[PDB]
RNA sequence: CCUACUUCACAAAGCGCCUUCCCCCGUAAAUGAUAUCAUCUCAACUUAGUAUUAUACCCACACACCCAAGAACAGGGUU
């Protein structure tokens, strides 16, 4: 409050950059979250021609969690156009030829079906190791808290956490195992 | 392999596995039996 | 950082929201052609190409010079 | 009943402790002795309140304008007192009737600066292949009211 | 547990074989989940439950020697498949594509290159039905497909 | 007056070397620019918020494209403040 | 693409000549639990097993005349 008129707008329709780890990460969360923040539908002042999205930066996309068998059944239709030109490739096979369309084509998806959909995309960074480019990283502001609590493995558990969780039965002495 | 909607072992050599998604009758004595669902 | 409170009757409800202001520790010091024209300022604004280009007369004449303006 | 850690052992929302009744009223009345405290030295600028007019609430504060859609039966230029205040708050503080706040506590006046007829409406009715065409025009009645002042009272 | 050791000669030892903790908070129970009260309060990714069912190597131990309920040895099994596979035992091994509840083997599953109408649609199964019964706390049913 | 800045009716210029002045009257030491909230700071629409600190006290922050419109106007805002003449002020009664 | 031959003739053609490069998965195995044997494994895991096509191609911001470039335009050359 008390701000000038224009610095007040500035500051309200300023655009934020979010970050997000897709470490482990549900493609589908993680593109919920990054086209909500594109939308802007994260903003009280929100308005669809506003044009009040924000810029999201997605790293380590390339280490995507696909819940159940979607890495094999999930299926990427696209068309050359030109007949014969129909191409399906799973969700493995678009991973390993590009380690960001998967996320990328997610967050296309969820994003409203219309012309500013491009526009949104085009403040959509994403990059598939822990790599981000100098000025993309000076301009980051917030980073999200990741979608799902990645699972902790017996290597990654403390000898005190293993002996506090209880032994559940007796094996029997005479068994090999 | 006889594609075979219902799976039978013929004789006793017969097992039954799941493999590739799909039950099969595999048979070292009588590779004739061998099914697959 | 909100302090609820129930008046004694119990028919209003009181909140205490002072502003908070940034600690001074949270703070860091001051620090001291047509085609390639389109696609830089796509680069620099991170837009679409298509809002760059021109339109005809016909919309151009169509929008509003003395719009309303409210406070 | 002792169940051993587990992902789903207990909900993922953290559990809430009910605070005790009689330290959850102490700090019931500091602090609204506090906030009466600040209404007695008018440690507050501009107020805002929600009001309940005519059958909507108003977001609205002092020198405000608001366009209500009918007559009031009130002639211009005068003084009103808007009686059902949802809230009022101010920079610090904000006080939330349940639903409504006492007479005692705000006071929102207004006046009725205007009254006018709302610019013609068009209502047309269109049914194609069955020449079902009707055209009416209505001109609704408006007042303009202008907020001049919410007063709040130290009756916490 | 024996373990066998050679030198040919080879003999079987008895070693230090843990035992179950104690004070179990249901006494006289059928199996252990239900002695220690965790019927329906246990996931693929609980590793410190579903590994005191495991065989060094990975495998699951007989419901004979575990005690487990024929359901219950059900889930441990599948639970246990789901957890190899989502990677969170990787000291329980024989001797790159993140993935979790993942109810088939990977390279068992086809394609669905042909997703069906709205009403017919093909859809990719996560998780495992037998899990279906666990404690409930989201408003919405999880789903078994996606 | 109604709805006016105080600077759109008072026009000046440095703000920042007239809270110093005013500052100085005071007896209070020249307050510290300081960056307090950042972004897009390589883009060609940052947003800066900088606060000006009085002994490591927050009497002002102001926002702004670059640094020095920031600062310039979180001058502005401290002399609001100092002056009473906040947005949030108490209306004229009438 | 035109050296020859042939239709022909400052060139266009074939009837003439030149060049054309990786795979796809059905199964068959290894170790091995559920079910201490066995078991290719919609168990974990190890091979045949590879598309993540490999490449190659193209990439110079800014009159007139002639041309193997061409309907116009465009393109190339004019030392
Ligand atoms: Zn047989």
């Amino acid at each position: 409050s008390s701000f000038s008129r224009a610095p007040q707008q500035w500051a309200t329709f300023a655009r934020i950059w979010y970050l997000l780890d897709g470490k482990m990460q549900p493609p589908g969360k993680l593109a919920a979250m990054a086209s909500i923040r594109l939308q802007g539908l994260h903003k009280p002042v929100y308005h669809a021609l506003s044009d009040c999205g924000d810029h999201v930066v997605i790293m380590n996309t390339r280490h995507i969690a696909f819940s159940g068998n979607k890495w094999e059944q999930k299926v990427y239709s696209s068309h050359t156009g030109y007949p014969g030109g129909f191409r399906q490739v799973t969700a493995a096979q678009l991973h390993l030829r590009d380690p960001v369309a998967i996320v990328k084509l997610a967050i296309y998806g969820m994003l409203p079906k219309n012309l500013h959909r491009r526009t949104m995309m085009e403040r959509l960074h994403l990059f598939p190791d822990e790599y981000i480019p100098e000025d993309i990283l000076k301009n980051l502001v917030e980073e999200l808290p990741q979608p799902r609590k990645i699972p902790k493995r017996l290597d990654e558990y403390t000898q005190e956490e293993i002996d506090a969780f209880p032994r559940l039965w007796t094996p029997p002495e005479d068994y090999r195992l | 392999f006889k594609n075979k909607t219902v799976l039978k072992k013929r004789c006793k050599d017969c097992y039954l596995v799941k493999r590739r998604g799909r039950w099969y009758v595999y048979c070292k004595t009588h590779p004739r039996h061998k099914q697959r669902q | 950082n909100v302090e609820l409170a129930l008046t004694s009757d119990g028919r209003t409800i009181v909140c205490y929201h002072p502003s908070v202001d940034i600690p001074y520790e949270h703070t860091k010091p001051i620090p001291r052609e047509e085609g390639p024209m389109i696609e830089q300022l796509s680069k620099m604004f991170f837009t679409t190409k298509h809002r760059w280009y021109p339109h005809g007369r016909y919309h151009r004449c169509r929008k509003n010079l003395n719009p309303p303006k409210d406070r | 009943g002792y169940v051993p850690k587990t992902s789903l052992s207990s909900p993922p929302w953290p559990e809430v402790v009910l605070p005790d009744p009689v330290e959850e009223t102490r700090h019931h009345a500091e602090v609204v002795k506090k906030v009466n405290e600040m209404i007695v030295t008018g440690q507050y600028g501009r107020l805002f309140a929600v009001v309940h007019f005519a059958s909507r609430q108003w977001k609205v504060t002092s020198e405000d304008l608001i366009l209500i859609g009918n007559e009031l039966d009130l002639a211009c230029g005068e003084r009103i007192r808007l009686e059902k205040v949802l809230l009022v708050g101010a920079d610090n503080f904000t006080l939330l009737g349940k639903p409504l706040l006492g007479k005692d506590l705000v006071r929102v006046e207004a006046t009725v600066i205007e009254k006018t007829e709302s610019w013609p409406r068009i209502i047309m009715r269109f049914r194609k292949r069955k020449n079902f065409k009707k055209k009416r025009i209505v001109t609704t009645p408006q007042t303009v009211l202008r907020i001049n002042s919410i007063e709040i009272a130290p009756c916490l | 547990f024996r373990e066998v050791v050679e030198t040919t000669i080879i003999e079987g030892r008895i070693t230090a074989t843990p035992k179950e903790s104690p004070n179990p908070p249901n006494p006289s129970g059928q199996c252990p989940i239900c002695r220690w009260n965790l019927k329906h309060k246990y996931n693929y990714d609980d590793v410190l439950l579903l590994s005191q069912f495991i065989r060094p190597h990975g495998g699951m131990l007989p419901r004979k020697i575990t005690g487990l309920c024929q359901e219950e040895h059900r889930k441990i099994e599948e639970c246990v498949k789901m957890a190899h596979r989502a990677g969170l035992l990787p000291n329980h091994r024989p001797r790159q594509l993140n993935r979790y509840l993942t109810r088939w083997a990977p390279g068992s599953v086809k394609p669905i290159y042909k997703k069906g109408p709205r009403w017919n649609r093909v859809r990719m199964p996560v998780g495992s039905p037998l899990l279906r019964d666990n404690v409930c706390y989201s408003r919405t049913p999880w789903k078994l497909y996606h | 007056m109604t709805g006016k800045e105080l600077f759109e009716m008072w026009k000046i210029i440095n703000p920042m070397g007239l809270l110093v002045e005013e500052l100085k009257k005071r007896n209070v030491s020249a307050p510290e620019s300081r960056l307090t909230r950042q972004s897009g700071g390589t883009t060609a629409l940052p947003l800066y918020f900088v606060g000006l600190y009085c002994d490591k006290k927050l009497i002002a922050e102001g926002p702004g494209e670059t640094v020095l419109v920031a600062e310039e106007e979180a001058a502005r805002v401290a002399l609001r403040k100092l002056y009473g003449f906040t947005e949030n002020r108490r209306p004229w009664n009438y």
